[PDB]
RNA sequence: AUUCAUAAUAACUUUUCGAAUCGCAUGGCCUUGUGCUGGCGAUGGUUCAUUCAAAUUUCUGCCCUAUCAACUUUCGAUGGUAGGAUAGUGGCCUACCAUGGUUUCAACGGGUAACGGGGAAUAAGGGUUCGAUUCCGGAGAGGGAGCCUGAGAAACGGCUACCACAUCCAAGGAAGGCAGCAGGCGCGCAAAUUACCCAAUCCUAAUUCAGGGAGGUAGUGACAAUAAAUAACGAUACAGGGUCUUGUAAUUGGAAUGAGUACAAUGUAAAUACCUUAACGAGGAACAAUUGGAGGGCAAGUCUGGUGCCAGCAGCC
RNA sequence: UAUCUGGUUGAUCCUGCCAGUAGUCAUAUGCUUGUCUCAAAGAUUAAGCCAUGCAUGUCUAAGUAUAAGCAAAUACAGU
């Protein structure tokens, strides 16, 4: 998540399933952790999985023992009561200890999601990589400046939306347009259960990662 | 911290394990506490005792503080002094150093590794690196 | 798996709680002994109603019956020393008369008004629970202590709590620094 | 349940080794041994619940693995080896001797005896068989098997075992006008004289007890020990003799003993 | 109380036992030979006794149901005989022979959200209800069935097969059992740490030493339970009871102290925490207590404003 | 010592029910939750199903040491 900018940070409660919200142990709740709390809930309440860093920081074990409890009881009256929430340590390699990851992959590898009722009916999709599609000719003649053909890649969630073109589009943050075509293109990160599935229909080593944004 | 005072009560000798056990208490009516190691140095100034075959281990300050409880005991010929002690109390008053393992959990992994081998397991090793490097 | 350690209940929440008499009645005990809440006056009548108990099972028994005696003077030893019954009335028809305000009486808040020194039940409070009292030579700061007969006599200041010298506390050398940092020059 | 029990719990062990209730959740659990378990007493309870002389399991063990340890005679390294009635546990590290002998208010007591009369035993006699090749034999009540006994040794009676191979010295027979020690029921460590001894066909003889304050009592036929003649006990009787003072004069010796 | 203990005669036996073991000591004798003899132990061994146990076992005592009155007895049900098997008694099983055994004092069948007891609660007493659960006994290790080893198991952190689930893969095969400690699923509506240690209590072994999620320590939803902070003493002006006793105050003066922070020391297996303590830490004590209710019953409002309607008076107050 | 009051009547009395107040080793839930001591925790519905890790191993002077194991009595001798 941007963390300055609402308007992106609206459109993610909108959008995510899984919410990680992330809270400073020494400094304590703050402004915005409140105000994605309350869009959440308000627009559907996705999963809330709370976890607490910057806990090294803390001098003393008493201090550390009641500014967990106080943490975790504000996220108890914020969220449902009895919520667990993961206490991170520190940050000694770049990344947090294996313990503690492990167990947040862990408990989000076991849990099911609950179907929200908007996210029923109205298809969306989120968007992986953008690539904009014009001829250079096409720019350089009429000045640079005519709006343009626009194809962009991502994942279908909620609802089918219909192979005939020209349905109706709304992209949070930019507008509302109309969809020139589709096309269900093969995923390039498949499950390995789909892949033992392909070779029994004719019967990925280390390309778990898909992240065409970023660089390798 | 004007003074100290130490009285040791309920002395008996225990040539069981060739030493004097006794409950110490000690007024202390302004410092902070009994400074373990300090009252220890007194305690063997008192009798005749070498200090490093002395040990006072349980301790509590009587509520309103000045008055502090504690039991402890004083061997003789320091030798079975480090004989008759459990360890972390020697290693508490510095004669022995504390020693290193790994903890419980990797040690219980170790064991449960190396209970799947049969014999020393170079034959397995040998076998087994024969087999994936060729 | 392993040995329950024992606990009991030491009031008992009325029947019939905001009747006007026992209310009033209750409201002039934590008045006059200067009591914080109800949990006083019940956990004082459940002691009475046990003791009451015990006097009445002891006088149904018969005369110079050795567990009437033993019992019955054990009982009267215990309320001597701690100090509710008088010297002149060790006997079981007294003790199936006693009443709440001589356990209120005996509690060291009262004990310690009573001796002087404090003024006032409330403040006699306060200085108990700000860690004042010494009981013989040791810092009791638990107002409702019941105080012993023979250690009546030994309820003095401590050698800590400066009211019994041994430097004064810290809003005194709050004020002194303030003098000499500011008043001083 | 599958097989023998190697565990005793706490608010299991028996009353009389006072071990408190909380501070571990496990009772030392004697061995097998002469004596029945919930009438003996386990080594770890003598050298550390009654003397103080050790402060842990491991204080007792380093005791009992260095030599210093001896019931009967004989060096013990077991920690709970179970001891009983008029043994003659002895330490010879302090010099000083003991025999467990019941106190009066039902538990082993701590009785310092010494060096003499720390070289002798009685045992009551519980059955007299012949054995292998005709030769009698005894069995007593901590398993001493003694061959050749005296002929008019009979079953229930006292033998002087001294400390070394047996070797029954002068007896005494069960009768009535005995000095009797009582080892077991509710009149644990009570001492009198035998007056009577209804019996019983079919089971469970009675015998009838006063003591020296002519206050009688009856007790089954196997509590009775029998420990000498009216007025000279063979061994050391404990502190108040087994005589069992009611509540009343029991506290009024004690303020009698109280101040100063 | 015996055909008991034990002894004696005759024989018998795929026939047992009666030390071919280990450590630490270097003593004594002379025929002066690595001669003779000899100490303290460790471990095995036959039987008896003992101890830790186990298996059967006598008497008496369990909730509801008659819209359950007859039940057992083919294919053992009651008993006698002889045998097999058992560690041993025994219809435990087999061959034979009798026709018995239980019951209106309730046999038998059925139900039980029925493990039993010590115990828990409500009572003044009698009763009534609860007891999966810190101790004792029993049973089980997803459901039947069978077995090896061993003194002891019909053992499941042992084995074999069947039933139901279910893992791996190269498709030939291998492997499984959280009603142990953590932890997860069982609804899309939720509840302790996949933590530390054998220091204590004890248990196991060849054994002072190793091992023990047994157990202890700390963490975690106010199960339940104990004690207890959030203020105390004044001066001034009004309101009083009226010259000595109180309330009110965006009035004021200094004392006292711990909730927290923290050198130190104690504590502890190492810690956390408690007890102790140098220093910091209070005027809006902001270092900021809550949950309900108000004619009654078994307490505290004959308090206030606003809203919907009226073919009631006036007509927009 | 042992907590009841009304309605069901215009009164007098059974019988069940309702409304109210209070006590709860009773189930569930809500709000609030500073200190000390203490100690209960997957029975209630499912003896339903289980990923992963651990939970049973053990050596004395005294059974077997030629480890081409480690350091220092030509039969071995420590660990």
């Amino acid at each position: 998540c941007p963390a300055d900018d609402l308007n992106a940070m609206i459109d993610i409660a909108k959008i995510a399933d899984l919410v990680l919200l992330l809270i400073d142990g020494n400094f304590g709740f703050e402004m915005e952790t409140m105000e994605f709390l309350n869009i959440a809930q308000h627009h559907g309440m996705p999963r809330v999985l709370g976890v607490a860093t910057h806990l090294d920081l803390f001098k003393s074990q008493s201090t550390l023992r009641a500014s967990k409890k106080r943490l975790k009881h504000r996220f108890w009256t914020e969220v449902y009561q009895g919520a667990k929430l993961f206490y991170l340590s520190g940050v000694i390699n770049g990344r947090y200890p294996d313990r503690e990851i492990l167990n947040l992959s862990r408990f989000i590898s076991v849990m099911k999601f609950r179907p929200l009722k908007w996210r029923n009916e109205h298809p969306y999709m989120l968007a992986d990589r953008f690539t904009d599609l014009t001829h250079p000719e096409l720019i350089e003649t009429q000045g640079l400046q005519i709006d343009r053909k626009v194809a962009i890649y991502g994942y279908l969630h909620g609802t089918p939306l219909p192979s005939a073109p020209g349905t109706r589009v709304h992209i949070a943050g930019v507008g509302d347009f109309s969809v020139a075509q589709i096309e269900k293109l093969p995923d390039p990160c498949p499950t390995p259960f789909y892949q033992q599935k392909l070779d029994d229909f004719e019967r990925d080593k280390d390309k778990l990662i898909y992240a065409p944004m970023s660089d390798v | 911290s004007d003074a100290v005072t130490i009285r040791t009560r309920k002395v008996i000798s225990n040539p069981l394990l060739a030493r004097k056990q006794f409950v110490v208490d000690v007024l202390h009516p302004n410092r902070a506490n009994v400074s373990k190691d300090e009252l220890r140095e007194k305690l063997a100034e008192v009798y005749k005792a070498e200090k490093d075959a002395v040990s006072v281990f349980g301790f509590r300050t009587q509520f309103g503080g000045g008055k502090s409880v504690g039991f402890g005991l004083v061997y003789n010929s320091v030798a079975e002094a480090k004989k008759f002690e459990p360890t972390y109390r020697l290693v508490r008053y510095g004669l022995a150093e504390k020693v290193e393992k790994a903890s419980r959990q990797q040690r219980k992994q170790k064991k449960n590794r190396d209970k799947k081998i049969f014999g020393t397991g170079k034959r397995l090793a040998k076998k087994v690196a024969r087999r994936n490097a060729d | 798996p392993r040995a329950p350690r024992t606990y009991s209940k030491t009031y008992s929440t009325p029947k019939r709680p905001y009747e006007s008499s026992r209310l009033d009645a209750e409201l002039k005990l934590a008045g006059e002994f200067g009591l914080k809440n109800k949990k006083e006056i019940y956990r004082i009548s459940f002691q009475l109603s046990k003791i009451r108990r015990a006097a009445r099972d002891l006088l149904t028994r018969d005369e110079k019956d050795p567990k009437r005696l033993f019992e019955g003077n054990a009982l009267i030893r215990r309320l001597v020393r701690v100090g509710v019954l008088s010297e002149d009335k060790k006997k079981l028809d007294y003790v199936l008369a006693l009443k709440v305000e001589d356990f209120l009486e005996r509690r060291l808040q009262t004990q310690v008004y009573k001796l002087g020194l404090a003024k006032s039940v409330h403040h006699a409070r306060v200085l108990i629970t700000q860690r004042h009292i010494a009981v013989g030579k040791q810092i009791v700061n638990i107002p409702s202590f019941m105080v012993r007969l023979d250690s009546e006599k030994h309820i003095d200041f401590a050698p800590t709590s400066p009211f019994g010298g041994a430097r004064p506390g810290r809003v005194a050398r709050r004020n002194a620094a303030r003098k000499a940092e500011a008043s001083g020059e | 349940a599958r097989g023998p029990k190697k565990h005793l719990k706490r608010l299991a062990a028996p009353h009389h080794w006072l071990l408190d209730k909380l501070s571990g959740c496990y009772a030392p659990r004697p061995s097998a041994g002469p004596h029945k378990l919930r009438e003996s007493l386990p080594l770890i309870v003598f050298l550390r619940n009654r003397l103080k002389y050790a402060l842990n399991g491991r204080e007792v063990k380093a005791i009992l693995m260095q030599r210093h340890v001896k019931v009967d005679g004989k060096v013990r390294t077991d920690t709970t080896y179970p001891a009983g009635f008029m043994d003659v546990i002895t330490l010879d590290a302090t010099n000083e001797n003991f025999r467990l002998v019941y106190d009066v208010k039902g538990r082993f007591a701590v009785h310092r005896i010494t060096d003499e009369e720390a070289s002798y035993k009685l045992g009551k006699v519980k059955k007299v068989q012949l054995g292998k090749k005709g030769v009698p034999y005894v069995v007593t009540h901590d398993g001493r098997t003694i061959r050749y006994p005296d002929p008019n040794i009979k079953v229930n009676d006292t033998v002087k075992i001294d400390l070394a191979s047996g070797k029954i010295t002068d007896f005494i027979k069960f009768d009535a006008g005995k000095l009797v020690y009582v080892t077991g029921g509710r009149n644990l460590g009570r001492i009198g004289t035998i007056v009577h001894k209804e019996r019983h066909d079919g089971g469970f003889d009675l015998v009838h007890i006063k003591d020296s304050l002519d206050n009688t009592f009856v007790t089954r036929l196997n509590n009775v020990f029998v420990i000498g003649e009216q007025g000279k006990p063979y061994i050391s009787l404990p502190k108040g003799k087994g005589i069992k003072l009611s509540i009343a004069e029991e506290r009024d010796r004690r303020r009698a003993q109280q101040g100063l």
